[PDB]
RNA sequence: GCCUGGCGGCCGUAGCGCGGUGGUCCCACCUGACCCCAUGCCGAACUCAGAAGUGAAACGCCGUAGCGCCGAUGGUAGUGUGGGGUCUCCCCAUGCGAGAGUAGGGAACUGCCAGGC
RNA sequence: CAACCCGAUGCAAACUGCGAAUACCGGAGAAUGUUAUCACGGGAGACACACGGCGGGUGCUAACGUCCGUC
RNA sequence: CCUCCUAAAGAGUAACGGAGGAGCACGAAGGUUGGCUAAUCCUGGUCGGACAUCAGGAGGUUAGUGCAAUGGCAUAAGCCAGCUUGACUGCGAGCGUGACGGCGCGAGCAGGUGCGAAAGCAGGUCAUAGUGAUCCGGUGGUUCUGAAUGGAAGGGCCAUC
């Protein structure tokens, strides 16, 4: 395994979030890369990824 | 004493001969030994036949072997139940059928050959017959 | 061959457009001339075609294949392909890099009326 | 020994041979892996992720063979 | 285009009559020098090469093209990628301005030279040659420098064949030998 | 109608080799390049502005069968149904009928638009 | 001594530049068939099969052997 | 669980039959756009050695696909680079495949994105393995419920461990 799980929270105050994984080791920095949360009905940045 | 130096697969299935060979008429020497029967050469025979064959023509003349073993054929030991994976390749058989020109003589009288093959094909299981050379 | 690589370099689009089945505007370039013809979906028959090797056009031309030349053409292509009715099509740069004399005659045909 | 195991069904094959009623979007030819065992063409294409010859607008099936060195190619003519 | 002019000048006509070439096109034209300078090792330092490159640039003004390994199959090393070269072909003006840098003040700036091997034939006037050592040609205060250097030099002329290659290139005092 | 270019249709009887031939119409190579645009170096390619030069290369056409390639007729192999001989294989009636090989064929054919005579 | 390559010769369940019979799918049509066909619902039993023909794996192309397909 | 054969040219099939693989990897190795095209050998070239790099010729999927095998790939699904987050959300005509639970393919619609001049392509990777039903709970959201009323605990619904 090793490929730890990760959750992408919406930059917007909204609580909606996305889910995926990433190699905690190799890549130190946490993943940030936008998406679309139904709530705001608009695309937006998504942070948090160990 | 004659087998494939290498095989992509360790064990060949089984199958069965379906008559009519391909290497009929001679195409190397000038005589040869034909099939006339169906069966398989234990390969250990082709030599027993070849050896005796040679030993007569002595040195003189060129000999041929248009047949080859290549086929595994396994054997399961004595005390051993059925269904334990296929057995192990004990020997190597050579599938031949009516027509296959077993061997082929060339540099020798049609006398010191007709009575060299006749001497040869007497070690083999499958019946045989002498062959000339056929013009066309 | 320089010409060979060219063809294969656009064989894709020149198939994807086919897949769609839409009248396309084919443009062919050359050191001294500029060509433009609007072939039908079947790719067999050509509906309209205005080029620089045509007396009429070339007549009022400074030099064939001079961007300005590869512009008046596209317009004439539109002019023709419009009186004929053919409006709104698909541009097939065909190997050549949409940028110069091709980025002309194309938009010189766009503004000319053709939709794409 | 150490030999056995084996995959499963994975059916894969033509399910719309020759001209068929060809629904609005039948299967036609699954045979996965196949990008070239059968190619997408005509009023049908798709060629899903698993290379499943889609089959668009309803109609008879064709099954041809054209350009790029033979090539199968499946297309559907309307009835 | 100094030496360049000479071509279309006294040259050509000479080669023309050389074998009554059917056209002023069937005249083998000098087509780009190539250069290369095999990096070698590299892995050891991966520094001297960035220099060796700057050295390759010393001659040809054009920026060196650090050639990367390929097949990877190397008892030497080579891991598919990894740095290992600096070719830099020669184009027109620089192709002749450089062909005005040597065969005059480089090849002549010998080290012994008793006759340049006129043996580099192939089937297209293709002539290549190694210098064995940076002839110290107009580098930069060429004294500190670095251990040896050397490199390669191909001509790649449009010669129909080395059965003509030799002829051309000779239209200019090409070292060679008898 | 002949020749050339553009897009196709069919994809090797359409391909390759070999010998010949065509040029300010077309096509190319070709000239110049600070520039538009471009080289992990290079105006080579991509690109622009175009003279002067040449069909050399490329491309097209013509011929040539060396090689690809197409390929009968006959027989052979196999096989569905019915029957029969029979130790793992065949045979007969009947319908289907290869593959290879042989005779031979063969140096593509064609539609639409444009340009030149 | 022997690699590649050329010519001539064989072999292959996990080789194929070839390729059937035929089985299967679909469309049309006549005739025959006590709708044989499909769907929904009440009731089941049955999931130890055996031999024989054909195509096979396994076994020794051994077994009234064993394991599949098919009648 | 995946691949090939057995498997008799649709599907499907057995054995303690013959062979191998998976319990992952990737924020790029995904998307798009522009461009590119191998192995191998021959000859020539400083150090270059059978085999580094350069030149020319031959050759033509004999290379390359992140990992098995099979099928497939030049319009490349191979290789390079620019900009990027479609590895989006709600749905889904109609199918394939299953005894079932379930798994798979999917054009097109709505809202919003990225790349392209545009037609257009993108709901993850050439495809087929890379997985665990239910329960019991954990976390976040929601005014659905809330045992006299208002709240709350707990429960539901959606996301998820
Ligand atoms: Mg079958
Ligand atoms: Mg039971
Ligand atoms: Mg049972
Ligand atoms: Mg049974
Ligand atoms: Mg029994
Ligand atoms: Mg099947
Ligand atoms: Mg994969």
């Amino acid at each position: 395994g090793i490929r730890e799980k990760i959750k992408l929270v919406s930059s917007a105050g909204t609580g909606h979030f996305y889910t995926t994984t990433k190699n905690k080791r190799t890549k130190p920095e946490k993943l940030e890369l936008k998406k679309f949360d139904p709530v705001v009905r608009q695309h937006v940045i998504y942070k948090e990824a160990k | 004493m004659l087998q494939p130096k290498r095989t992509k697969f360790r064990k060949m299935h089984k199958g069965r001969n379906r008559g009519l060979a391909q290497g009929t008429d001679v195409s190397f020497g000038s005589f040869g030994l034909k099939a006339v029967g169906r069966g398989r050469l234990t390969a250990r025979q082709i030599e027993a036949a070849r050896r005796a064959m040679t030993r007569a023509v002595k040195r003189q003349g060129k000999i041929w072997i248009r047949v080859f073993p290549d086929k595994p054929i396994t054997e399961k030991p004595l005390a051993v139940r059925m269904g334990k994976g296929k057995g192990n390749v004990e020997y190597w058989v050579a599938l031949i059928q009516p027509g296959k020109v077993l061997y082929e003589m060339d540099g020798v009288p049609e006398e010191l050959a007709r009575e060299a093959f006749k001497l040869a094909a007497a070690k083999l299981p499958i019946k045989t017959t002498f062959v000339t050379k056929t013009v066309m | 061959d320089k010409k060979s690589a060219r063809i294969r370099r656009a064989t894709r689009a020149r198939r994807k457009l086919q897949e769609l089945g839409a009248t396309r505007l084919v443009v062919h370039r050359t050191p001294r001339h500029i060509y433009a013809q609007v072939i039908a979906p079947n790719g067999s028959e050509v509906l309209v075609a205005a080029s620089t090797v045509e007396k009429a056009i070339a007549e009022q031309l400074k030099y064939t294949g001079n961007k300005d030349a590869a512009a008046a053409v596209g317009k004439a292509v539109a002019e023709r392909a419009l009186e004929k009715g053919i409006k709104d099509v698909s541009f097939d740069r065909s190997g050549f890099q949409y940028h110069g004399r091709v980025q002309a005659l194309a938009d010189a045909a766009r503004e000319a009326g053709l939709q794409f | 020994g150490g030999s056995t195991r084996n995959g499963r069904d994975s059916e894969a094959k033509r399910l719309g041979v020759k001209r068929f009623g060809g629904e609005s979007v039948l299967a036609g030819s699954i045979i996965v892996r196949q990008r070239g065992t059968k190619f997408h063409a005509g009023a049908n294409v798709g060629c899903g992720r698993d290379h499943t010859l889609f089959a668009k607008a309803d109609g008879k099936v064709k099954f041809e063979v054209k350009g790029p060195k033979n090539r199968k190619f499946i297309s559907i003519e309307a009835e | 285009a100094k030496l360049h002019d000479y071509y279309k000048d006294e040259v050509v006509k000479k080669l023309m009559t050389e074998f009554n070439y059917n056209s002023v096109m069937q005249v083998p034209r000098v087509e780009k020098i190539t250069l290369n300078m095999g990096v070698g090792e590299a892995i050891a330092d991966k520094k001297l090469l960035d220099n060796a490159a700057a050295d390759l640039a010393a001659i040809s003004g054009q920026k060196p093209l650090i050639t990367k390994a390929r097949k990877s199959v190397a008892g030497f090393k080579i891991r598919q990628g990894y740095p290992i070269g600096c070719k830099v072909t020669l184009r027109g003006e620089r192709m002749w301005e450089f062909f005005e840098r040597l065969i005059t003040i480089a090849v002549p700036r010998i080290r012994d030279f008793r006759g340049l091997s006129a043996k580099s034939f192939d089937g297209r006037g293709n002539y290549s040659m190694g210098v064995r050592e940076q002839i110290i040609f107009p580098e930069i205060d060429y004294d500190k420098v670095d251990r040896v250097r050397g490199l390669d030099i191909t001509i790649t002329t449009t010669a129909k064949s080395d059965e003509e290659g030799r002829a051309l290139l000779a239209a200019f005092d090409f070292p060679f030998r008898k």
